[PDB]
């Protein structure tokens, strides 16, 4: 606060002082904010009690999920879908940006085991130990869940099988040729960029003044016109801080909700299956696997649609 | 030059040893000393362990009260590698009763000023 | 009970709302010591000192400041009451989905599959206590999609087909129960010659050997 309202000048420093706390209470707010980040990353994608691992052998009846697991090859350890997500997405001034706790390796380790509990355990490893079952008897458990009996999937298993990895490969390409997909991402980025910018160019006002540098009133002017002048640049200046404050916490509020409500889908979504309709995706659900983004997550969610129905004439009992 | 200056710090219940970070900066510039990319850590250990997170201090680094302040990097839970086959299925063979604590805030003080 | 007894930590989200309020309310009487660029923050010392003119001038200064001071406080209030707000209803949701129901949304209502809750109140706030079903001590087991027998394909009504190594059995999923395989317990659907992994097996008709 101090340095962007006064810079170095004990003057104007001198003078903030009869203002009392402001400054204190505007640095306290962004602090909160700051630690809320933390907190919703951690809220979002810590949800595991251990960190899973797929076999060496990726046999798991015909499903393909190479498109969501780490590639290895990259020393980021990003799936082909994670790494595509990241390439599509005033320190003068006293203005600083602090690093996150978790690093994005961190957050696609969180996702790999995620995926990794999902693939090997189904839904048990968000509710105690994970148990082991083989993925097509899974698969065979979520059609259960969307009123289909069993044998449908076993008897379809390489048709479905067919149709996932299309699905599958289609999100890939989607991705790759669609510059807009991540809009919901870079929105705030760029709200966040356009408010420090915003409050950087507020520097540059006069306020009033005969100048907007603080260095050209203390070489011209003594101090009884100085302070005058001074006064003029630290009620516009200061202004200017507090609106931007009040704006971050407004924005912080609608992250906030909703990374609880990712939160939320990744417990309803991901470590199971969700009866709320259009919870997770638009037809039956039968499961969900998370992706990493920058300041962000992406589900691709697997729902069961019916097809090519037909007419027939019924009746309520026989 | 500039940058906050944050200490770290058990309760002073436990102890009065205090770790400085100083943000943003080179160690070189400063004047138990780690470049963090947090900034540079000074009175506390950097150690090749790994422990959950105690007092954060960013970009992957915590540090706690082990008597010394270190600094190492978090672990985010043990491995477990799930024995999958295509054909082995894991059963319960027994159950716990489980009772677990959620605690939420419903209302402030309703104060009025005039 | 024995947890919070020995948990000074252990309501650290009900005591930080109390804390918010306790400094803002703080900082507020405290802002009534400021000066404003006003020669007293006492309003009493410029009315004692000086005539109308010059006191309208250091009085323009501290409604000044103090107005703002008033106004970052309400500011303030209006975004921590959002917050608490999006608790209560938060709060009010568990309460209907937790305590008047069984919950089937995933660590809605704790962790493990959710039994039933209890609420308690607690200062400007509520308690809940949820209890679920966590499954312990598991065993291994060799499994199979369907059984074959007669040439037709059996599949498991309420649960899964498990081998204990030389004998098959049919279990309820949570929890190991073996039970004999049988036409009761199991479906029919199509010929063998479709799934992949079905075993050979024995299925048990109940009337057999009464006719
Ligand atoms: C999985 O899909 C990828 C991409 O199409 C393919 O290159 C790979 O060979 C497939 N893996 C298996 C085991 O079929
Ligand atoms: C059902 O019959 C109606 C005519 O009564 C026809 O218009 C409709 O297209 C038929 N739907 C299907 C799926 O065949
Ligand atoms: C402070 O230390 C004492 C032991 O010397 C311990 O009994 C007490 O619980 C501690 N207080 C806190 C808040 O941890
Ligand atoms: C400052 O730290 C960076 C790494 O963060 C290093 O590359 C650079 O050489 C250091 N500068 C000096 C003078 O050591
Ligand atoms: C940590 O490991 C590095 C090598 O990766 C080694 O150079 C360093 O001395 C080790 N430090 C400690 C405290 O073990
Ligand atoms: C289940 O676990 C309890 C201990 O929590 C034990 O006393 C009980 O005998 C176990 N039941 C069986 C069937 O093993
Ligand atoms: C299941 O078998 C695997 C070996 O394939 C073993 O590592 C694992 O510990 C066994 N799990 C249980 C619960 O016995
Ligand atoms: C499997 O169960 C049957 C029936 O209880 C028993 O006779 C048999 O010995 C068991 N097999 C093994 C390997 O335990
Ligand atoms: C299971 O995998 C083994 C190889 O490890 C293979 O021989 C067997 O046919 C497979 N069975 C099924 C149902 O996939
Ligand atoms: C199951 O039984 C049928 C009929 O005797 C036989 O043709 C088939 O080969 C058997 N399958 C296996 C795996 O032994």
């Amino acid at each position: 606060c101090t340095m962007y309202i006064c810079g170095d000048s004990t003057e104007c420093s001198n003078l903030l002082l009869q203002y009392g706390s402001f400054c204190t209470q505007l640095n306290r707010a962004l602090t909160g904010i700051a630690v809320e980040q933390d907190k919703n990353t951690q809220e979002v994608f810590a949800q595991v009690k251990q960190i899973y691992k797929t076999p060496p052998i990726k046999d798991f009846g015909g499903f393909n999920f190479s498109q969501i697991l780490p590639d290895p090859s990259k020393p980021s350890k990003r799936s082909p879908i994670e790494d595509l997500l990241f390439n599509k997405v005033q320190k003068f001034n006293g203005l600083t940006v602090l690093p996150p706790l978790l690093t994005d390796e961190m957050i696609a380790q969180y996702t790999s085991a995620l995926l990794a509990g999902t693939i090997t355990s189904g839904w048990t490893f968000g509710a105690g130990p994970a148990l082991q079952i083989p993925f097509p008897m899974q698969m065979a458990y979520r059609f259960n869940g969307i009123g289909v009996t069993q044998n449908v999937l076993y008897e379809n298993q390489k048709l479905i099988a067919n149709q996932f990895n299309s699905a599958i490969g289609k999100i890939q390409d989607s991705l790759s040729s669609t510059p807009s997909a991540l809009g919901k991402l870079q929105d705030v980025v760029n709200q966040n960029a356009q408010a420090l910018n915003t409050l950087v160019k507020q520097l540059s006002s006069n306020f009033g003044a005969i100048s907007s540098v603080l260095n050209d009133i203390l070489s011209r002017l003594c101090p009884p016109e100085a302070e005058v002048q001074i006064d003029r640049l630290i009620t516009g200046r200061l202004q200017s801080l507090q609106t931007y404050v009040t704006q971050q916490l407004i924005r912080a509020a609608e992250i906030r909700a909703s990374a609880n409500l990712a939160a939320t889908k990744m417990s309803e979504c991901v470590l199971g299956q969700s009866k709320r309709v259009d919870f997770c995706g638009k037809g039956y659900h039968l499961m969900s696997f998370p992706q990493s983004a920058p300041h962000g997550v992406v589900f691709l969610h697997v729902t069961y649609v019916p097809a090519h129905e037909k007419n027939f004439t019924t009746a309520p009992a026989i | 030059s500039f940058g906050g200056v944050s200490v770290i710090t058990p309760g002073t219940n436990t102890s009065n040893q205090v770790a400085v970070l100083y943000q943003g900066v080179n160690c070189t510039e400063v004047p138990n000393v780690f470049q963090t990319r947090a900034g540079c850590l000074i009175g506390a250990e950097h150690v090749n362990n790994s422990y959950e997170c105690d007092i954060p201090i960013g970009a992957g680094i915590c540090a706690s009260y082990q008597q010394s302040i270190i600094a190492y990097t978090m672990s985010l839970g043990a491995e477990n590698s799930v024995a999958y086959s295509n054909n082995s299925i894991a059963i319960p063979t027994n159950f716990t009763i489980s009772v677990t604590t959620e605690i939420l805030p419903v209302s402030m003080t309703k104060t009025s000023v005039d | 009970q024995d947890s919070l007894s020995s948990t000074p930590s252990a309501l650290g989200k009900l005591q930080d709302v109390v804390n918010q309020n306790a400094q803002a309310l703080n900082t507020l009487v405290k802002q009534l010591s400021s000066n404003f660029g006003a020669i007293s923050s006492v309003l009493n010392d410029i009315l004692s000192r000086l005539c109308p003119p010059e006191a309208e001038v250091q009085i323009d200064r501290l409604i000044t400041g103090r107005l703002q001071s008033l106004q970052t406080y309400v500011t303030q209030q209006l975004i921590r009451a959002a917050e608490i707000r999006a608790s209560a209803n938060l709060a009010a949701t568990k309460m209907s989905e937790c305590v008047l129901g069984q919950s089937k949304r995933v660590d809605f209502c704790g962790k493990g599959y959710h039994l039933m809750s209890f609420p308690q109140s607690a200062p400007h706030g509520v308690v809940f206590l949820h209890v679920t079903y966590v499954p312990a001590h598991e065993k291994n087991f060799t499994t199979a999609p369907a059984i074959c027998h007669d040439g037709k394909a059996h599949f498991p009504r309420e649960g899964v087909f498990v081998s204990n190594g030389t004998h098959w059995f049919v279990t309820q999923r949570n929890f190991y129960e073996p039970q004999i395989i049988t036409t009761d317990n199991t479906f029919v659907s199509g010929n063998c010659d479709v799934v992949i992994g079905i075993v050979n097996n024995t299925v048990y008709d109940p009337l057999q050997p009464e006719l």
